[PDB]
């Protein structure tokens, strides 16, 4: 139950993670837009059979299933993996972008205080 | 046939066991990038806001 | 400690220095027109005032003093920065008293949704009916709220989050004894995340969560419905929930109550159950 | 260890819902300042 | 190599150069100290580089501007935070003033819960420690984020019973184990919570723990089925008979199925001790 | 193929426009339209010649006055002859890393260390050159507190050295990594496996203060008993002691049996059976 509900956020944390990409690409384009207007401006078993009995039954059994069970896991586990490793590029895409805008609108307005004089 | 499975049961302990290893510190990692991402865009937003509002302030003194 | 009196009087006297700047203001702007220097200057100051009641502790001072600030900046023509006090003053009041938050936030709703911004709006509904659920029972008005932020989430073209205030609503709706919407969204939610990679594992549970609210209805249209899930999803055969339906429809086929009633022990002790399908399984035995 | 891993994604998660926050904020801010600079420039001019 | 007498000789140069041009009556001034602070930074004179950090703070402080200011007395904190632990203590309470009156909780919850990690790790006191704690839990409830105040609740009850009276370790055990009981991905570990909260009740009394567990069972069934239930039984019953070796078997019994925190070992030991 | 050629005509024709459009206020004009023909030299996949004309472009774009700009164009010019003489790459991009660190990012400068001392080591024999950009990198991330890039650096130099027979510098960095992951609330269960590299580094000064170093590491962590890779070390040392190849033979391979080995350590079990 634990892995199920892992991976259901982490595929809502990659949809989120998409949209605030798009957000930063929008400010971006807009910011320059704007900058450059106002510019223009100017197994068989698992135990040995010792004593058989009904004891060695349930065991057996028991393993068999924790058997199946494990194999699950695994696949589970591999796929959710591939998630996290995307997520990580796309983040530190988005970082570089953000910087990048801030820069520009600090000497934009470094740039808007010196024309004045 | 013991051998067998139970190896195979061990092998399998421990492919989960190293995937878990690797991506655990992956997450570590996204979680400090995160944390400054965070605030590098607050300040940004905060910046823009200031020197958006010096610029409405000046021209309406000028105008 | 020292906190309480101490930010309390602070407060308190910043407080009437405001009140005081606000009623000179108008005389202010009848002598001489200074502008909207003054009034901004209050809001500031009403602004500082809410913070400080809010780190003292003293909720509903912080809640009326960002009331006043809002009201204030609405009268200035500015709907923006009226909206975001509200928005405090309602998490103040939900931190204060709720039932103020309640028209607060839907004034923040109303003003963002005039102009279109539709996500913050489904949020803010979201957030209304939580508060409406944590304290108040009345389930109507939060299947409402969270008809509409669904409504709204899916207008957005953002998918995986309408999908669960959806499963909300239906959980909700089935608890009311009206089961066809609960089986409509149970279905509905199922066949869709059958082909979504990640999510493909968790679909088996929703098909269960159906058949039970099917299974009220009567039984015959219960057996049948399984079948058609089936077929459809083969793997649904090696979940549990497959094994404990058949043994539960060969247990009730007959009035045996007690291998009923043992198959569900047996199955909550490898597994504990949830307080949902506890009452569901109550129910269904009644018959 | 699959216990550990739970708390870690449900916190990334919430700090990913708070940034999207920000920067929804963000953008309309950006967006009614280029309309108001069209107004000035377009009246102006 | 050339890097420490070249960086310092330029670092000695922009100080003097900034002091002169202060002296004439200025941001070129500020401007001129952080990078100063900077290369001393990258000269690895760890000390003195937050002298200048605060130099620059300051003046940029005296023009009303206080972002900057905050992050620069910040980063000359976290800078004397090896060279000098005492002085990065007050670089962050003015951060954390500045911070909390321009009211960003959040950055003051981080900065506090940063106050009390170097408190407790490099510097001996638990008190400071514990009010710190408890006081960035406050900020972040206020802010409703759930887990961050849960951890430092956990961990100033962790300090609490480690030394305080168990009063308070009781509280938040009961506090927290209620909260998580509810919650669907939580609710797993929640026992845990609860066994802690009983074993403080040992150190005052038996009967005091044996009601605290019964109501505990009453108020949660699975903690019956835990095998936290059946070894406080059974050691109660040990003790009971002021039997010492029952008490032995059946805690190294345990510690065989499962190792020990180190924390469970204290109790264990504390409890033992006082068995008489 | 067409594809090829059409595009290096086409991308040639632009740098010539471009050239001539300059040779005719004009510096911002003529780094712009050098920089679109270095992007259509680019995807004309001429890697030499592109990497050249871009960074031709960043020089004259240094000659117009900006810092960010030359610093991105250099660095872009250098992943343009990371395929190229690996010198000129090195020499962009170590320009940039000065220009980064003066702004005061250190991060950044740490990540084009790193990206370096990569290209260096993959693609030239000389490894102790790039032991001094990973060192420097790991100062850097140390000092900006990221402490899992600091961790991934020394445990690469530690690795490489003690591959370099410089069994000293291995020892204590893998120690102080294992001690710290230990400490850290997270990652301990990694730290198991740090342990048994110090000790197989260890055995190759000698094999009786092995024990002793085993001992230590048992009881400053109890749990690394329970490891088998404490079973398994103790196990051929005990071996050892007697000049039997079979014994430590049939234990590496019942080790090997679960989980294969990597060439590491694999190399370094040979080079302490051998001998």
């Amino acid at each position: 139950d634990a892995g199920i509900r892992t991976l259901v956020m982490l595929d809502e944390q990659g949809e989120q993670l998409e949209r605030i990409e798009e957000g930063m690409d929008q400010i971006n384009k807009d910011m320059k837009e704007a900058e450059k207007n106002l510019t223009d401006l100017g197994s068989g078993g698992f135990i040995r059979r010792v004593t058989n009995d009904a004891r060695e039954n349930e065991m057996d059994e028991n393993l068999e299933q924790v058997s199946g069970i494990i194999g699950n896991l695994r696949h589970m586990a591999l796929d959710m993996g591939n998630e996290i490793d995307t997520q990580n590029r796309q983040i530190d895409r988005i970082m570089e972008k953000a910087d990048s805008n801030k820069t520009r609108i600090d000497e934009a307005n470094q740039r808007a205080t010196k024309m004045l004089g | 046939t013991r051998h067998s499975e139970i190896i195979k049961l061990e092998n399998s302990i421990r492919e989960l066991h190293d995937m878990f290893m690797d991506m655990a510190m992956l997450v570590e990692s996204q979680g400090e990038m995160i944390d400054r991402i965070e605030y590098n865009v607050e300040h940004a937003v905060d910046y823009v806001e200031r020197a958006v509002s010096d610029t409405k302030k000046a021209v309406k003194y000028q105008s | 400690g020292m906190d309480t009196s101490g930010k309390q009087a602070e407060a308190m006297a910043l407080l009437a220095e405001a009140e005081r700047k606000v009623k000179n203001s108008q005389s202010f702007f009848s002598g001489l027109f200074g502008g909207s220097s003054k009034i901004e200057e209050a809001c500031e100051i009403y602004a500082r005032a809410a913070n400080m009641f809010k780190m003292a502790k003293n909720w509903s001072a912080a809640g009326n003093a960002f009331c006043q600030a809002a009201q204030l900046h609405l009268q200035l023509q500015s709907k923006h920065d009226a909206a975001t006090c509200f928005v405090d003053a309602g998490n103040a009041f939900k931190k204060a008293d709720p039932q103020e938050a309640i028209n607060c936030l839907m004034r923040a709703i109303e003003i963002y949704t005039d102009m279109g911004r539709f996500t913050i709006a489904a949020k803010h509904h979201i957030s209304i009916a939580e508060i409406y659920e944590t304290e108040l029972v009345d389930v109507e008005k939060a299947i409402a709220h969270y008809e509409q932020s669904a409504d709204y989430y899916k207008g957005e073209e953002s998918n995986s989050s309408a999908n669960k205030c959806l499963l909300k609503v239906a959980g909700y709706a089935a608890q009311l004894e009206q089961y066809q919407k609960a089986i409509d969204i149970y279905e509905q939610v199922g066949t869709s995340a059958m082909d979504s990679p990640l999510l493909k594992y968790s679909a088996k549970d929703y098909f269960f969560k159906a058949a039970l609210c099917h299974f009220c209805i009567d039984m015959l249209n219960a057996k049948l419905a399984v079948q058609k899930y089936e077929e459809l999803f083969p793997a649904f055969s090696d979940s549990r929930e497959c094994k404990l339906m058949k043994k539960l429809l060969e247990a009730h086929e007959e009035q045996n109550v007690d291998s009923y009633t043992e198959s569900v022990k047996e199955y909550d002790s490898i597994s504990r159950l949830d307080q949902w399908l506890t009452t569901m399984l109550l129910r269904i035995k009644k018959t």
